[PDB]
């Protein structure tokens, strides 16, 4: 992770490899953004968390933490 | 013996520190910069910055998790209602608007801007820092010495995010979601029962349901108002910001000092002197340096402490003041705490307490028991009261009088032992038939 | 070049870990072992 | 030697004040000037609340009202006379004094310590030495006594971090012990508060 | 089951610290005294 490179589009990083993209937290470089949210495993920052996961092998992923599981609870004046 | 005739609903902001910036620093980029000579140096001198380090790592990991044990105290996030009205009870303010982009509630965005936070973002590329050089940024100063900050783990959309589902459990939940599950139930009715809970009976709330409403609104918006102005209510969170950024603007200009060198410049002492000469001055400002940042670092872990305390502190306030209604005395705002609402603020949090403050007292001629016909009734739940030409009783922080009679009253020995015993009569519900 | 050299129960020295080759060897070099635990370290900032 | 004490804002009069307006309303109010207007209450229905507070029924205190008060009053006298004799009871607070005067005391004495410099007196090293050599034992002097200024001030500032635990747990039981009747277990004096 | 029938009134002491005391160092003073030498060299020694 560097927190002061951006690699949304040479840059100051070690090797960029590949699955090079950019977090809130700065650009990440090896590993593979999931659209997914699960617990923080390894917390990153910036609300970004990474893991070891298998992958389509495994391989680091990076995603967004979950802050807990959604629930509605609808308010009722009456029940 | 003076009672309380009126009350007031009244909301006191109480302003605490959750966390700090966390901080960590290139040990070799501050005592040496880019001089390959000075590195080879400070790695025969020893390596101490691995301590070093290791302390500022653990403050950081000890900043995320009070942000979490003060603010992650709920299984699920709730979802914000549509109606921004309970009841008759106002949470616009407190809730975030649908409409606009902030996704925070007004008054998060008021106290988001009392506080001055400096830099914008924890991301400062090269090229901005080489393309505004003539603006001596203090970033990009104590960036160029390896002084960096770090990101908070949790931003402050998540944080606005745990606030708005707090608030939300207990506008329609209350209290009971920090026990089990949440259970819902009404806004009046949970008003009802915090009333109860502090010895005024449900009667009192439900009587004067509007007008507690109005006085809660009126609260509302005078904690609104006040926070629009230029005051330093915010104070304590600026001062944090302040200490954080004035410890790591003195350890840049720390840098400027002899400690017993010819100078303070690495560049020119390894431009006029060789190497045995040079590695003496090197040795004298790798040893004022390392002492600068060793003084950093015990200064950080002192203010770690004190700000630990604070959010252990808050994370209590919050459990018991938002999860629950405390009865200890002036924990949860001064008064009758009824209850308490968080708001995120920059490095901290602000409870909004609510509590019931009694008014116009009025004052009574009272008597410690009753002596009907030969012995000595008591209050049970009350204190009797002269009101001029009868006797009643009435609870203590509310002037309700009411008949006495035997249903109120529980009678214990003869008159003769009590002091200041009143002669009087107690009805008997059973005298209608 | 600055290497961490292992030396074993005989005295021999049986592996090494050159600092410079990459992030992760620089973190051995800087912790002082062969085994890093999971997780997320910091590292010397970003050099020229 | 550049070091002193800085007289505390609040004199021992006005702190024996605020006690004595703590004490005074504690006696004629009670508990309600904790929360909002102090409000008047003969002492025995004080005494009768705060009995029903700890789930002892209050014809205990009232028909009980002159042993108890014998009681309280006994228990008064022996704290004074306890407190009469040269006992360590303050042992707490004459820690804290004896801890300040060391912390000051170490610090003058530790102005006698060579810090590698031939002397620890400045005048004869300025006496004997030139100014180069001289700026060399000075220097050396200048970095201990600096060491021995921050370790002092570290010390401070975990002392004061332990008083300062110390007086927020203070002010806590203002709140909770004399403001108000503490329901917490051993929180205000052992047995029922 | 133990019932209680009497009870006593019992006073006990709690003694807590409230406040140190409180002190400031006149750093020139403890470090050079009344030398002019001595403040000149703290000087350039730097101020912390
Ligand atoms: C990191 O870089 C990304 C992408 O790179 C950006 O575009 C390049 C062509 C260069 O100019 C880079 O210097 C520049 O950073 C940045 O994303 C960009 O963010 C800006 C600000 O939000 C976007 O501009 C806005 O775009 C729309 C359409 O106009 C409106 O919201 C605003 O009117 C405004 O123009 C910009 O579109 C966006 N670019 C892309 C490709 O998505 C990013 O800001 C930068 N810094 C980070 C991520 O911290
Ligand atoms: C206690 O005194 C209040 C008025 O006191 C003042 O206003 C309060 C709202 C608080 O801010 C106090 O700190 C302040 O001194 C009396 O209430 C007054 O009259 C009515 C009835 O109580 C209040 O609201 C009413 O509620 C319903 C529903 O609308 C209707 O009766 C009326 O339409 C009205 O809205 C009214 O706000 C308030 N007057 C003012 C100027 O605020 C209150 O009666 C008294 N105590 C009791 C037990 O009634
Ligand atoms: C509980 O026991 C007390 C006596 O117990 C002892 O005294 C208490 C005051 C406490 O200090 C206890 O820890 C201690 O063990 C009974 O009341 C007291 O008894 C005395 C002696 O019998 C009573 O006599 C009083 O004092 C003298 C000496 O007798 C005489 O002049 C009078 O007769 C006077 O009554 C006394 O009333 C009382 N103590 C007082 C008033 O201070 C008590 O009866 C018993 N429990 C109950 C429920 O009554
Ligand atoms: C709960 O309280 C909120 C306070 O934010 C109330 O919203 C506010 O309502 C007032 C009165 O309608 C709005 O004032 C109006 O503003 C504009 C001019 O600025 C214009 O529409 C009118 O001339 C009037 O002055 C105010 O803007 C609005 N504030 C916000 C932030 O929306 C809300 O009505 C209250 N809800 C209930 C049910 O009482
Ligand atoms: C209530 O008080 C009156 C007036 O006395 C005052 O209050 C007392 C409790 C005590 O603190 C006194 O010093 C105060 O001045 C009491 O009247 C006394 O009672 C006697 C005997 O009946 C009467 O003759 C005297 O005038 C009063 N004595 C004194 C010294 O004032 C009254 O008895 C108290 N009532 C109750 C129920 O306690
Ligand atoms: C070297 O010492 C080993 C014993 O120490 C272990 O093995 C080392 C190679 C090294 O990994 C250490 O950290 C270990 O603690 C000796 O190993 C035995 O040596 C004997 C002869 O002395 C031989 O017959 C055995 O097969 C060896 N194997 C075991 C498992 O004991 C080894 O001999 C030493 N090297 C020498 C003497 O040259
Ligand atoms: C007392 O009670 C009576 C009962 O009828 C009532 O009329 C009166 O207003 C009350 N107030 C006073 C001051 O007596
Ligand atoms: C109460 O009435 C009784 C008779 O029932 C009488 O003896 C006594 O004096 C009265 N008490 C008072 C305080 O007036």
């Amino acid at each position: 992770l560097y927190q002061d490179v951006n690699c949304t589009d040479s840059w100051r990083v070690h090797s960029t490899g590949n699955n090079v993209f950019q977090t809130q937290a700065g650009c990440l470089i090896g590993a593979e953004h999931v659209d997914t949210s699960y617990e923080c495993d390894i917390p990153i920052g910036a609300g970004i968390c990474a893991s070891y996961h298998t992958v389509s092998q495994k391989s680091i992923v990076a995603y967004t933490m979950s802050l807990g599981a959604d629930s509605s609870i609808a308010y009722s004046n009456n029940t | 013996i003076a009672i309380p005739t009126n009350f007031s609903i009244s909301i006191t902001t109480e302003v605490m520190p959750v966390s700090m910036a966390k901080t960590s620093v290139d040990c070799n980029m501050y005592i040496c910069g880019d001089s390959t000579e000075c590195a080879n140096l400070l790695l025969q001198y020893g390596s101490f910055c691995t301590q070093l380090n290791r302390a500022l790592s653990g403050i950081a990991v000890e900043q995320d998790r009070n942000t979490r044990e003060v603010f992650a105290q709920v299984k699920q996030m709730y979802k914000t209602p549509t109606l921004k009205d309970f009841g008759g009870f106002n949470f616009s303010q407190i809730l975030p608007d649908p409409l606009k982009p902030t996704k925070r509630s007004f008054i998060e965005d008021l106290l988001f801007n009392k506080v001055t936070l400096a830099d914008a973002g924890f991301m400062k590329q090269y090229g901005e820092c080489l393309g505004d050089i003539n603006a001596r940024d203090l970033i990009c100063a104590q960036k160029f010495n390896g002084l960096t900050v770090l990101p908070p783990l949790l931003t402050d959309d998540m944080i606005a995010a745990y606030t708005a589902a707090l608030v939300s459990g207990t506008a329609t939940a209350g209290w009971t979601f920090g026990a089990g599950a949440a259970l819902q139930i009404p806004f009046a009715m949970q008003m009802a029962y915090r009333f109860n809970g502090i010895g005024v009976t449900q009667n009192v709330l439900y009587e004067n349901q509007k007008q507690i409403a109005n006085q809660f609104n009126k609260a509302i918006s005078q904690i609104q108002e006040s926070l629009t102005t230029t005051s330093t209510a915010l104070g304590k969170l600026q001062d944090v910001v302040n200490q954080n950024a004035q410890a790591l603007n003195t350890l840049v200009k720390q840098l400027s000092s002899n400690f017993g060198a010819i100078s303070s410049v690495l560049n020119d002492i390894l431009s006029r002197l060789d190497k045995v000469e040079a590695e003496v001055q090197i040795d004298r400002l790798i040893t004022g340096r390392l002492q600068s940042l060793q003084t950093y670092v015990t200064q950080q872990l002192i203010r770690a402490a004190e700000i630990r305390a604070s959010a252990n502190l808050a994370a209590t306030k919050m459990s018991e003041c938002v999860l629950g209604q405390s009865k200890r005395v002036d924990f949860c705002g001064k008064g009758y705490h009824l209850m308490s609402f968080p708001q995120a603020a920059p490095h901290g949090v602000v409870f909004l307490h609510v509590t019931y403050v009694p008014s116009q007292e009025r004052n009574f001629t009272t008597a410690p028991a009753i002596c009907h016909e030969g012995k000595a009734y008591f209050p049970r739940e009350g204190v009797f009261v002269f009101n001029g030409t009868s006797w009643f009783i009435t609870q203590r922080n509310f002037f309700s009088p009411q008949i006495i009679t035997t249903d109120n009253t529980f009678v214990s020995g003869s008159c003769d032992v009590v002091i200041g015993i009143i002669n009087n009569t107690v009805y008997d519900p059973l005298q209608p038939e | 070049t600055t290497f961490m050299l292992k030396y074993d129960e005989n005295g021999t020295i049986t592996d090494a870990v050159d600092c410079s080759q990459n992030p992760l060897a620089e973190l051995k070099c800087s912790v002082k072992s062969f085994e890093i635990d999971k997780g997320i370290y910091q590292t010397s900032n970003f050099r020229v």
